[PDB]
């Protein structure tokens, strides 16, 4: 919702309700890398006329747009550092700023682990420079959490992908908001009478 | 005969009168503020309100 209310973009230029417009454009381009897909990523920030110029204007905020769409992953370490201490002194996102940090792994791994069926970790030191037991118990731990799903063969170091999510995950978002929905209605239908 | 009214004058839109009132009529279309409201106003003279 925030990328979509978002779309206004350099309509509302400058405003003082609207503070600085040079950090509107920081702030409208930190929430596009997460919701915004690929093809619309891209979409929105190549085909938009009025968005291209302000990105233009700083360097270090473009790095990681077009680092992104580059797919290196030597700076994507770098370039999220900048944005991790950015994200630390501003404000309202000291609760959220955790959950980023993750979010822009598992959509590298997206597009990473999508091209080749069989990878070997070794090759992603790599790109990483260097992991070796580091993207070991990290990938364990987006794999724990049903973030794109993949087999990786311990101490043969063999990457296997699958997955072929649109079975399962289709079908197990209902059963993750439906329990919680009903058992809130649980309680609202105890509360009456006394 | 001058007797009994009051009177009050019409006036025929001004510059200074046509920027604010532009603005007014700009309140419910959609559009970047990259417009420059005061050499919009001057290529009008005369003309009328409506």
């Amino acid at each position: 919702q925030a990328a979509e209310l978002f779309l206004d973009t350099v309509s509302t230029f400058t405003s003082y309700e609207l503070m600085d417009y040079k950090t509107f454009v920081t702030y409208t381009v930190y929430v596009s890398m997460i919701a915004l897909e690929r093809p619309d990523l891209r979409e929105k920030v190549i085909k938009g006329a009025e968005i291209l110029e302000v990105l233009h204007s700083l360097p270090a905020v473009r790095q990681y747009l077009f680092s992104l769409y580059e797919c290196r992953y030597s700076v994507f370490f770098q370039s999220l550092a900048v944005v991790e201490q950015e994200m630390k002194k501003d404000w309202l996102f000291a609760p959220h700023y955790r959950y980023y940090v993750r979010e822009m792994r598992i959509h590298a791994y997206s597009q990473l682990l999508e091209s080749y069926r069989s990878l070997t970790l070794g090759y992603m030191a790599e790109a990483f420079g260097v992991g070796v037991e580091f993207i070991d118990q990290e990938l364990s731990r987006f794999i724990a959490a049903g973030r794109l799903h993949c087999k990786i063969d311990k101490v043969n170091e063999i990457v296997e992908t699958n997955r072929p999510d649109s079975k399962n995950w289709q079908y197990q978002e209902t059963i993750k908001k439906g329990d919680l929905l009903l058992n809130r209605v649980q309680k609202l239908s105890r509360v009456i009478n006394m | 005969p001058g007797r009994i009214d009051r009177k009050i004058e019409f006036p025929p839109p001004n510059e200074e009168a046509r920027l604010d009132i532009l603005k007014i009529h700009s309140r419910k279309m959609n559009l970047t503020r990259g417009i420059n409201l005061r050499k919009i106003a001057e290529l009008m003279p005369g003309a009328s309100g409506a």
